[PDB]
RNA sequence: UUUGGUGCCCAUGUCGCUGUGGAAACACCUGGUUCCAUUUCGAACCCAGCAGUUAAGCACAGUGGAGCCGAAUGUAGCUGCAGUGAGAAUAGGAAAGCACCAAGC
RNA sequence: CGGUCGCCUCCUAAAAGGUAACGGAGGCGUACAAAGGUACCUUCAGUACGGUUGGAAAUCGUAUGUAGAGUGUAAUGGUGU
RNA sequence: UGGAGGUAAAGCUACUGAAUGUAUGAUGGCGCCGGCGUACUGAAUACAAUUAAACUCUGAAUGCCAUUUAUUUUA
């Protein structure tokens, strides 16, 4: 069967395809990734295929659920003065540490 | 000699649905107006185009219409409405 | 218990038999499935409830329904009407059922020779289809129209068949 | 012809304000909907009347 | 008469049989081939008569092969009928022979008897023919 | 959910080795008088 | 540049085969203590972590086996024996890339 | 006399559209309060093997396949996470 | 200048049917002590040629659609 890892990429592809077919507004996305032992998020941009920012375990992160992953990039985003983005549920559900990430993004001044 | 087939087989016929290329590349379009009508999906919605779920493919923005190949062997044709220069 | 015996001695013995540098490449067991179905009759004659009873009293999880992938009715199967039940057992209950199967009541027929010939599809499979279910001790009375065994089909993570032979022979399965 | 389309009425107006497609061969229950009324100007429970 | 077993329709178009050959110009199995200088229609009975005639005079070691097969239906309404009122019935089967088309190929038997037999068999065909040698 | 399972002591006059890990709790004193030691197929 | 994520275009990007690596990572993995879950199974999803793993997904070398793609000569049909020039076959290539991000750099 | 008269799909129809006859194939005078919407999970038909009543496949598990799966309905187009 | 397109032509191991010879043989029958020479029927695995309006894995020209450019126009 499938590799149990290509499943999350398939979910990412189907969701991004549906959104980009439907999202007529031009907002950048806060992509999420939940690996086995780590998590990694990227503020991506569509219609240009470029990256605006990223925060990962390979980036500033101690041993690791953690709340130290959400508010780090919101200040960078407001430094780029977007403050209106679209969120990605990723290959996981909107639950667990993803909820903490979303709340940390929301509280700092981001409207999603 | 005048004696032929009575109760002749099906000779009925439907109407003709007036569809096809209502627009073509090279004409400016007002927003909202139709571009192409088709039974099925032989043209696909690309960028800045509205798809009404009655086999309707209309313009959702302003600009110029273009046609690009897509799919496995360029079997699909995707309609695009590129925006005017700013 | 037998899991602590298996994963401490037989796994090492198997890995030394076929000299390997991978601990997860040896013939092991991670999932088994047991199916059930009544093609003999669709009529509610000790069916859809007797399966529930027997599977609850023989397995560790409640039955789950499924319908046929097609619609073949040359023996009266229409209007949907799912038949049988299935348990894809895992975890500790997997080994509990394994121990119940191997060393409890299978030794009840003198010439129980099993099936070590022509039981491999080619991707590490094993099947045991018996005719009697009362053959087990944990059975009830007067709750069946006609005794029928439960087909057990076990699969593993090894595609090769020789390792399946080693796995079957390590637990002393009949030749 | 084969009458299959029925009406719907607002219990807070006792008028006729909706037309639904509800055959009577498989649905013996009355349709208790929550429909929008332009006189109540809001969502109101609607029952069956004809 | 090699009647088709099953057909999707019953009364289709006949053919546009002008132009060059869609194929069958090549010779595959036989040593002598019978080509045609133009195209026309061949009905079923003629094929069977020619085949039995060519096989009767054929020896016991040579082999012959047909390149055509009737795949077109035809309508011929009964006599005294008027023009119009639907379509008629099938009466026979028609094979289409375009220009430069080979119909028969024969081999594995002396050549003189074969050219004589091919002449005597092509005399039964409506289209004037031409002998063509084995292609290497 | 499902009725819990447990193990009660396994008894056999031809085994003398208890097979008591996890069968169920709905029964008491599981016992069978025939085992694999007397069975030629389940012997070495 | 080693590798992970990564978008564009969708079998000249793939299917499949043989070997070498995974430091950091990615996947396996120990389990269901709890958020959560299963038409039932921690299979799947989700949680806190590594005793070990290059076996597996990923890559790196070869393999034209499959599939794919495909020039030159001429070629029917075409518009007025002159332009027009396909499909089939064939030399023959092909083990994909284009961008972006953060480290090992 | 026979049949036909309204609507829908395809071919006739000659690579925009339309384009006939008493030309060739067919059907419709509908169903579903969920077969609608949203969010989520998830994806062929068969082939081969293994096996209790069970042959030719019933039920299943696994490789397999590149849509011959499905699509309420006659056909076309369309849709392979 | 580019596209909208499945038309003639060609193709049928690229489908759907139809359909020709070469090659091996499934499943049945026949003789037979666990298997058989199989005089038999003969799934298809590859090779060579075919046929279609309701077959299309492909694929023109003319023609139609608008702008770039020139000319006649008050239609």
């Amino acid at each position: 069967m499938k590799t149990r890892t290509e499943q999350r990429r398939l979910r990412h592809k189907r969701i991004v395809k549906k959104i980009r077919a439907t999202n007529h507004d031009n907002r950048v996305v806060l992509m999420v990734i939940k690996s086995l032992n780590h998590i990694s998020v990227q503020a991506w941009d569509f219609s240009q295929n470029i990256v605006l920012a990223s925060s990962s375990s390979l980036a500033l992160k101690l041993k690791n659920n953690a709340k130290l992953v959400g508010q780090d990039i919101a200040d960078k985003l407001v430094k780029l003065k977007l403050t209106n983005v679209v969120f990605d549920t990723g290959g996981s559900k909107y639950h667990g540490r993803i909820a903490a990430l979303a709340e940390a993004a929301r509280e700092r001044g981001l409207n999603f | 000699s005048k004696k032929g087939v009575g109760s002749t087989k099906n000779g009925r016929d439907s109407h003709a649905k007036r569809l096809g290329a209502k627009k073509a590349d090279g004409q400016m379009i007002r927003t909202g107006q139709i571009i192409y009508r088709q039974r099925g999906t032989r043209v696909y919605p690309g960028v800045n185009v509205g798809l009404g779920s009655d086999d309707t493919l209309f313009a959702l923005s302003d600009g110029l219409v273009k046609y690009q190949k897509f799919g496995p062997k360029q079997g699909k044709t995707r309609v695009s409405v590129v925006k005017h220069k700013l | 218990n037998l899991k602590a015996h298996y994963q401490k001695t037989i796994a090492k013995e198997l890995q030394k038999s076929f000299a390997f540098s991978s601990i997860m490449q040896v013939p092991r067991l991670e999932k088994i499935v047991i199916n059930m179905g009544v093609g003999d009759a669709i009529r509610d004659s000790k069916f859809l409830e007797s399966a529930l009873n027997e599977l609850h009293l023989i397995s560790g999880q409640k039955p789950v329904a499924t319908k046929a992938k097609n619609a073949i009715s040359t023996y009266k199967l229409r209007a949907g009407q799912l038949i049988g039940c299935k348990v894809t057992l895992r975890g500790e209950r997997m080994w509990a059922f394994l121990e119940k199967l191997i060393y409890v009541a299978l030794p009840r027929v003198r010439d129980f020779r099993g099936l070590s010939l022509k039981s491999f599809d080619g991707r590490g499979n094993y099947t045991i289809g018996i005719k009697e279910q009362i053959i087990f001790p944990e059975i009830v009375y007067d709750d069946i129209k006609r005794i029928r065994g439960f087909d057990v089909t076990l699969v593993t993570s090894t595609n090769k068949d020789s390792e399946a032979l080693a796995l079957l022979r390590a637990l002393n399965l009949p030749l | 012809a084969v009458k299959r389309s029925t009406r719907l009425g607002c219990n807070d107006c006792r008028e006729i304000n909706y037309l639904t497609f509800k055959n009577v061969k498989k649905n013996p229950e009355k349709l208790a909907l929550n429909k929008f009324c332009s006189r109540c100007r809001k969502v109101v429970v609607h029952k069956e009347v004809k | 008469m090699l009647q088709p077993k099953r057909t999707k329709y019953r009364k289709p178009h006949n053919v546009s049989y002008e132009g060059k050959a869609k194929g069958n110009s090549y010779v595959a199995f036989g040593e002598y081939g019978l080509v045609a200088t133009k195209g026309n229609w061949i009905d079923a009975r003629a094929i069977e008569s020619a085949r039995i005639a060519i096989s009767k005079c054929l020896g016991k070691t040579g082999k012959m092969w047909i390149r055509i097969f009737p795949h077109m239906s035809k309508t011929k309404k009964p006599l005294e009928v008027r023009m119009g009122s639907g379509k008629g019935n099938p009466e026979f089967w028609v094979a289409v022979v375009k220009q430069g088309t080979v119909m028969f190929e024969v081999a594995n038997i002396p050549e003189s008897q074969m050219i004589k037999a091919l002449t005597r068999a092509g005399h039964k065909l409506p289209v004037t023919w031409k002998i063509l040698k084995r292609e290497e | 959910f499902h009725f819990p399972s447990q193990s009660v002591s396994f008894k056999c006059a031809s085994c003398s080795n208890s097979f008591t890990i996890e069968s169920t709790l709905k029964q008491k004193e599981i016992t069978i008088d025939i085992c694999g030691k007397c069975h030629p197929f389940y012997i070495g």
